[PDB]
């Protein structure tokens, strides 16, 4: 069949290559469920999708960062930074409009999840086809997908699809490398990267300090 | 239905048909049909007197600031209007029970037998005044002079005065807990906001969040 | 995962997480408001 | 047909029934004809007296008539201001009664009460009278009074506005836009504070 | 705040409690194995009742005055005298 | 057909018939039907806007040699300049909403408002604006998108290159023609792995905040 992640070993059987992404990767049976498993796919791609918009906020930063040109601090300073830099602005109020807009969208998405196509009656300022949604976790219409790229071609929709998805789960390992790696030098990504490629056989995990304390 | 609350669920049945109806009943205390009759009536009762009671706050609070009146504030004009009152605070309590019982007591058997209070030998000879409509929760003859109910916007007009019942519920509420955290005024509360809505909110009270409950405002702080 | 979430529904785990939950909502209640004697 | 936007899909019970219609209700407000009956009729009172208003704010020698027209109540007359409110107010009341009662049932008040031989003649709309409210009989036009009602209705409503920021008299802010209209117009004003 | 206000805390909560219970085992009766939801709780049925717990007094008082809420004494079985 | 590419293959959805049409797609931008026509407009009215830019900006070099084009608004001929924008703004609504309805109503908005215009194609007006046609339709099509598609790539080259020389157009022209070997973007600016030198863009930060377009990126 399709390729698996362990070659010579059968994929999980509830998974069939029908989504994007499969290559048979279950070892606990999470998805043995059908309605737990399209709950879990939805749970994959809001962390992908969320993980390379994450990633891509801390690594061009840091990469302009780097240059010289601007001076934004570390992913893991910036909320520090902002705060002592905008003192009309608290950081209660802050989370406060965040939760309220978060919590508009995404319970939009829960009751789209429950009920698929039932935020398209236009209750919502007379918005009707773009809040049908195209299938699970991929709403597409005008308003998410305004370029029309998952109304052009079946193929071009799997290519993006698969294309989404392996870039999502590489942001998500990356943002696990961000935390481990700021833990272990106190350092940024892009310092990290510019380290080792500065002098790559004694900047390593091994030389650290933390991730070998001996 | 005059919409769904919540786009997507599924609304309840027994709301289908009745002015001002989101479908909102999520712990089905309406699901009786009784009760649901008695909540109808109360939420009526609870609109009307907080639209009032809005109104005489808001309006002589937009002519203070106006600079056209100059009448007390609303949570200390109970102290102002009882030194200059001729009637003593006790009787006017035991005024307020007595005729308070009448009405309400006349409003309770209307609800409970519609048009009873209407009914030949039932008031002193007064009883045309209180035939009622048939309909729970709107009375009508005296309480209708103009007769506005026999027109033809009667449903939209249920319509508003149910959802301006609403507003003014929630602003009365409004009105008391803005006194209890901040000790100022609604007017002064809106143009605060209005200078800097940002750090002039509810956050910035000192009460609405507790600071024992929210380690977090004491800490992420310039 | 059908049977194990049943296991996990069954008297004892739900006791226990639902005792966990009223447990640790005392504890931190009194962690954030210690020595509550009187409302 | 005409068209306040030529290329774009005109409301279904808006069919050029009732003068000035253009199909111009982006919000759809008067759906139901009550509704839309009760809106007509206040379009025709409120550019009726709208442009009694633009008339009348306009056209004002005389230490009277150089006062501001926003500080015209503070002027001296034979009454106190009272006495001129509740006596405008009763003879609005005896005149706007006849005028709903007119709205109600149509015909219905088109007799003189004192005198049974003076009658409005019949066939008479609510918002267009007849008899000795049109001594002449001029009576296309209705286009032409909707669409002054309307200009007049922008006009007071410019007026309050104009007296509201800039605190100036219509003369004096269209003067103060004939002397430079680049940098004395709404931008700029407001743009100062 | 010594003791009348946390009766009337108390008193709520116990309610709620009380009422969540009786709603899930008047639920897992018309069921058709109703001793299984008894040991093996039906986890969002039960999160369900739980949450519309909160308006118990209003329902419970309904009830009481429709006459729904106790059963009548010909159908409860009792020893001999 | 002529291809972007030549001997590869066109998408399935770019049949030919819009003009300059060479089979360019690769991300399949256009791949829907109404997204293609919109798409069209906005490359016609791209390839216009850039076109009199370019011929603008050049002029603006030729003509008045001590402005730089990008600081030309600070030497334009003070609370003037709100109401040119009111003008500006009434003006270019009143045609921006004639030309968005001729293209969602065809032909609903090809009648003078005043006092009207033949039946034309969406996007090509014809009529009054078009007054004189020396050549054919399709190749004088032809000729304007190409036209249109090297002004867009000249402006955005005009851009960029008054952010990293601070000069003008045709006076970095000269530079390049003194220095062939010197001026290019590979002699000035170099990344490899361990060193990366970014030419400094000589735009002022602020004036009204004037950012260099994405310099923290640059090579
Ligand atoms: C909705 C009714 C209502 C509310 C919310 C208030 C609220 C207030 N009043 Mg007023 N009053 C109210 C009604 C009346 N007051 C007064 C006479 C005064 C005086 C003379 C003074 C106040 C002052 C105050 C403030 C002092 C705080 C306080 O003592 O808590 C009271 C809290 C309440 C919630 C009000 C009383 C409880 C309840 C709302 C009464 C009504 C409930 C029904 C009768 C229940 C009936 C049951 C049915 C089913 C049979 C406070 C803002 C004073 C203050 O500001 O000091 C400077 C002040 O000096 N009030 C009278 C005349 C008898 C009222 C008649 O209803
Ligand atoms: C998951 C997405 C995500 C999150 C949570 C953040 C979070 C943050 N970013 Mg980052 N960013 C992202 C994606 C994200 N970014 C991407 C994809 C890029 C590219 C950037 C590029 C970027 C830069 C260059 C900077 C930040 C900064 C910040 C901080 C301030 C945010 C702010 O002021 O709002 C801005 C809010 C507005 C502009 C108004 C909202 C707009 C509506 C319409 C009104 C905050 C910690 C700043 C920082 O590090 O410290 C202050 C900073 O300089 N971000
Ligand atoms: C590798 C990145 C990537 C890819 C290939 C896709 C692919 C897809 N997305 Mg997804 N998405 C992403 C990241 C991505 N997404 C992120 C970060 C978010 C959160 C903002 C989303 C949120 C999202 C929604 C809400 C929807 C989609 C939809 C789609 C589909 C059509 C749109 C498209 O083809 O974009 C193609 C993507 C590219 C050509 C790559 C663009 C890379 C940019 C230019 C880099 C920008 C960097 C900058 C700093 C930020 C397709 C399956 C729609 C749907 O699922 O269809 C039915 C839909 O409704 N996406
Ligand atoms: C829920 C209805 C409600 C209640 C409980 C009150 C309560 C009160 N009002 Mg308000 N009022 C209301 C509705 C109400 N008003 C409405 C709808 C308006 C119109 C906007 C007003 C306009 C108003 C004015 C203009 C004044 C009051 C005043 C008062 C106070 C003295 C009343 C009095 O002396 O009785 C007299 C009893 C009669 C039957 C007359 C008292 C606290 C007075 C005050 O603020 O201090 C003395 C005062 O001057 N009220
Ligand atoms: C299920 C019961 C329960 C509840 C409602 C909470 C609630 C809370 N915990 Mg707590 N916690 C629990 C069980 C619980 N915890 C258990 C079993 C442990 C391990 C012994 C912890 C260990 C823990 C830590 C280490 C911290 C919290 C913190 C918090 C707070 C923010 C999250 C919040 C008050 C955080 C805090 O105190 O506030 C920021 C915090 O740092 N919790
Ligand atoms: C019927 C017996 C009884 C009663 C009425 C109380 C009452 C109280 N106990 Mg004692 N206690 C008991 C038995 C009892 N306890 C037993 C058997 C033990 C041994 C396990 C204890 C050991 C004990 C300790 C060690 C402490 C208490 C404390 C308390 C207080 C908790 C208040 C609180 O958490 O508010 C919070 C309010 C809520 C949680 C209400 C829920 C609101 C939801 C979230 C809405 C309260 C006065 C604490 C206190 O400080 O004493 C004064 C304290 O430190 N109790
Ligand atoms: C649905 C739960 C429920 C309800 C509504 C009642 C109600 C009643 N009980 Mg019964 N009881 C219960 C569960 C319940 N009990 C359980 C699980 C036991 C075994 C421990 C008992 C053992 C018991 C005895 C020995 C007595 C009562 C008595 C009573 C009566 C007086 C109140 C009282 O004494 O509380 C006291 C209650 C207890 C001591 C046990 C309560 C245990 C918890 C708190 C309740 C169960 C919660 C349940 C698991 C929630 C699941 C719902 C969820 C799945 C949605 C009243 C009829 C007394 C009497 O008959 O009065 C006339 C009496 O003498 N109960
Ligand atoms: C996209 C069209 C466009 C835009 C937005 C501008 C914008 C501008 N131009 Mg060019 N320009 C254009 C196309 C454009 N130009 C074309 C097609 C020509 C040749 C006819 C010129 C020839 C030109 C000259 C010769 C000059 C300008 C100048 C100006 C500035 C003031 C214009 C003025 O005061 O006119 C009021 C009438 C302003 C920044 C002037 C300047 O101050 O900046 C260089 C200036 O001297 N323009
Ligand atoms: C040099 C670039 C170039 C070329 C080859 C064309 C060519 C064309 N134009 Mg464009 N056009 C341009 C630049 C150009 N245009 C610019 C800068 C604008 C904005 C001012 C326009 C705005 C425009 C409109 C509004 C119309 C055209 C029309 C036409 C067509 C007939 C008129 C003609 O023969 O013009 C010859 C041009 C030169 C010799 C130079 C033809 C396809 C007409 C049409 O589309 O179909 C009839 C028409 O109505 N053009
Ligand atoms: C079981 C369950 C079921 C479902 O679920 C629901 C629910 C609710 C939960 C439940 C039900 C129930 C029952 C019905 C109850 C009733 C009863 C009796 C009859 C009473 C009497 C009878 C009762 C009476 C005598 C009583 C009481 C009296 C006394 C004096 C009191 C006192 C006081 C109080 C005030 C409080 C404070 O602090 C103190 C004191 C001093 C202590």
């Amino acid at each position: 069949d399709r390729q698996v992640w362990f070659p010579g070993n059968a994929p999980a059987p509830h998974l069939d290559g029908s989504l994007p992404g499969d290559f048979g990767f279950d070892p606990l049976s999470l998805g043995s469920d059908p309605q737990l498993l399209k709950w879990f796919q939805q749970a994959e791609l809001v962390h992908g999708r969320t993980a390379m918009t994450a990633v891509a906020g801390i690594l061009f930063p840091a990469v302009a960062t780097k240059a010289g040109v601007v001076n934004i601090p570390q992913w893991y300073d910036a909320g520090s930074v902002w705060v002592q830099n905008n003192p009309n602005f608290p950081f209660a109020a802050l989370l406060f409009i965040q939760i309220i807009l978060t919590g508009w969208v995404e319970t939009k998405r829960w009751l789209d999840f429950k009920n698929p196509g039932s935020q398209a009656d236009g209750s919502f300022l007379g918005v009707t086809d773009d809040f049908k949604g195209v299938a699970n976790g991929y709403p597409g219409g005008k308003l998410f997908d305004p370029f029309g790229l998952s109304r052009g071609s079946e193929g071009q929709l799997q290519k993006y699809q698969e294309n989404e998805i392996k870039n999502g789960r590489l942001a998500m390992v990356a943002f696990l490398g961000f935390i481990a790696q700021h833990a272990a030098t106190g350092k940024g990504p892009i310092d990290n990267l510019a380290d080792h490629l500065a002098n790559p056989t004694a900047v390593t995990f091994a030389t650290n300090g933390v991730s070998l304390p001996f | 239905k005059a919409g769904n609350w919540l786009p997507g669920s599924k609304t309840p049945a027994y709301l289908e048909d009745l002015p001002g109806s989101y479908g909102f009943d999520p712990l089905k205390l309406g699901e009786d049909p009784a009760s649901l009759k008695w909540y109808v009536q109360s939420e009526l009762v609870h609109s009307r007197f907080a639209m009032a009671a809005v109104a005489g706050i808001l309006i002589p609070e937009v002519l203070k600031a106006f600079g056209a009146v100059n009448l007390p504030v609303w949570y200390e004009a109970g102290k102002y209007a009882q030194e200059s009152s001729p009637i003593p605070f006790n009787t006017l309590i035991a005024l307020e029970i007595f005729a308070f019982n009448f009405v309400e007591i006349k409003r309770w058997q209307d609800f409970k037998k519609p048009g009873s209070q209407g009914e030949e030998g039932s008031f002193v000879g007064l009883e045309g005044f209180f035939k009622g409509t048939g309909e729970n929760g709107y009375p009508g003859g005296v309480f209708d002079p103009l007769g506005l109910s026999k027109g033809p916007g009667y449903e939209a007009m249920k319509l508003r005065e149910i959802k301006n019942g609403r507003l003014a519920m929630l602003a009365f509420i409004g009105f008391a807990s803005q006194y209890l955290a901040t000790g100022k005024g609604p007017i002064e509360n809106l143009l605060d906001h209005l200078s800097n809505p940002l750090a002039n909110n509810f956050t910035t009270n000192g009460t609405s969040l507790p600071a024992q409950a929210h380690p977090l405002l004491s800490v992420l702080k310039p | 995962m059908k049977n194990f979430t049943t296991y996990l529904s069954t008297a004892p785990v739900v006791a226990l997480i639902w005792f966990t939950f009223t447990a640790g909502l005392l504890i931190e209640i009194n962690r954030f408001f210690p020595d509550p004697l009187v409302f | 047909r005409a068209s306040w936007l030529p290329g774009s899909e005109i409301p279904s019970y808006l069919k050029g029934e009732l003068p000035g219609d253009f199909g111009f209700d982006p919000l759809r407000l008067g759906e139901d004809p009550a509704a839309l009956k009760w809106y007509q009729q206040a379009e025709l009172q409120n550019g009726r007296w709208a442009m009694l208003a633009a008339a009348g704010i306009l056209f004002v020698g005389g230490p009277a008539a150089a006062t501001p027209w926003f500080k015209a109540s503070d002027f001296t007359y034979f009454a106190p201001t009272s006495t001129l409110f509740i006596v405008e107010l009763l003879l609005f009341a005896w005149v706007e009664v006849r005028r709903y009662q007119d709205m109600v049932k149509p015909g219905s008040t088109n007799q003189d009460p004192i005198f049974s031989q003076y009658s409005l003649p019949s066939g008479n709309e609510p918002g267009y009278p007849g008899g000795i409210f049109d001594p002449l009989g001029y009576s296309e036009l209705k286009l032409k009074e909707i669409k002054n009602a309307r200009l007049a209705m922008l006009a007071v409503l410019g007026f309050f506005v104009q007296a509201k920021t800039t605190g100036k008299t219509p003369l004096d802010s269209l003067s103060s836009h004939l002397a430079d209209p680049w940098s004395n117009n709404v931008f700029g004003i407001e743009h100062a504070r | 705040g010594e003791t009348l206000i946390p009766t009337v805390g108390f008193l709520y909560i116990a309610g709620w409690i009380g009422t969540a219970g009786r709603d899930y085992l008047i639920a897992s009766k018309g069921e058709a194995k109703p001793r299984e939801k008894e040991y093996i709780i039906d986890v969002p049925l039960a999160l369900k009742i739980s949450a519309q717990g909160a308006g118990w007094p209003f329902r419970v008082i309904r009830e009481l005055q429709k006459g729904t809420l106790l059963e009548k004494d010909s159908n409860i079985t009792v020893s001999p005298r | 057909r002529a291809l972007w590419l030549p001997g590869g293959d066109a998408p399935a959805h770019l049949d030919g018939s819009l003009p300059g049409d060479f089979g360019f797609d690769p991300l399949g931008l256009g791949a829907d039907p109404e997204r293609l026509a919109w798409f069209a407009e906005s490359e016609r009215v791209h390839a216009r806007w850039a076109m009199l830019a370019v011929a603008g900006i050049a002029v603006q070099e030729v003509v008045r040699p001590d402005v730089f084009w990008y600081e030309a608004a600070l030497k334009s001929p003070p609370a003037a300049i709100l109401g040119l924008v009111a003008f500006e703004l009434f003006a270019m609504h009143f045609v921006e909403v004639r030309r968005a309805y001729d293209f969602k109503n065809p032909g609903s908005q090809d009648q003078d408002p005043i006092f009207k215009l033949p039946k034309h194609e969406v996007g090509y007006p014809g009529g009054i604006f078009a007054p004189v046609i020396p050549g054919d339709l399709a190749e004088l099509k032809l000729k304007e998108i190409k036209n249109g598609r090297l002004a867009m790539l000249a402006f955005a080259g005009f851009v960029m290159q008054a952010q990293v020389t601070g000069k003008g157009p045709l006076a970095s022209l000269g530079d390049h023609l003194s220095n062939p070997i010197g001026t290019t973007i590979f002699s000035k600016a170099v990344v490899i792995p361990g060193q990366a030198i970014v030419p400094p863009c000589m735009i002022p930060s602020s004036v009204i905040p004037t950012p260099c377009f994405l310099s923290g990126l640059w090579p």
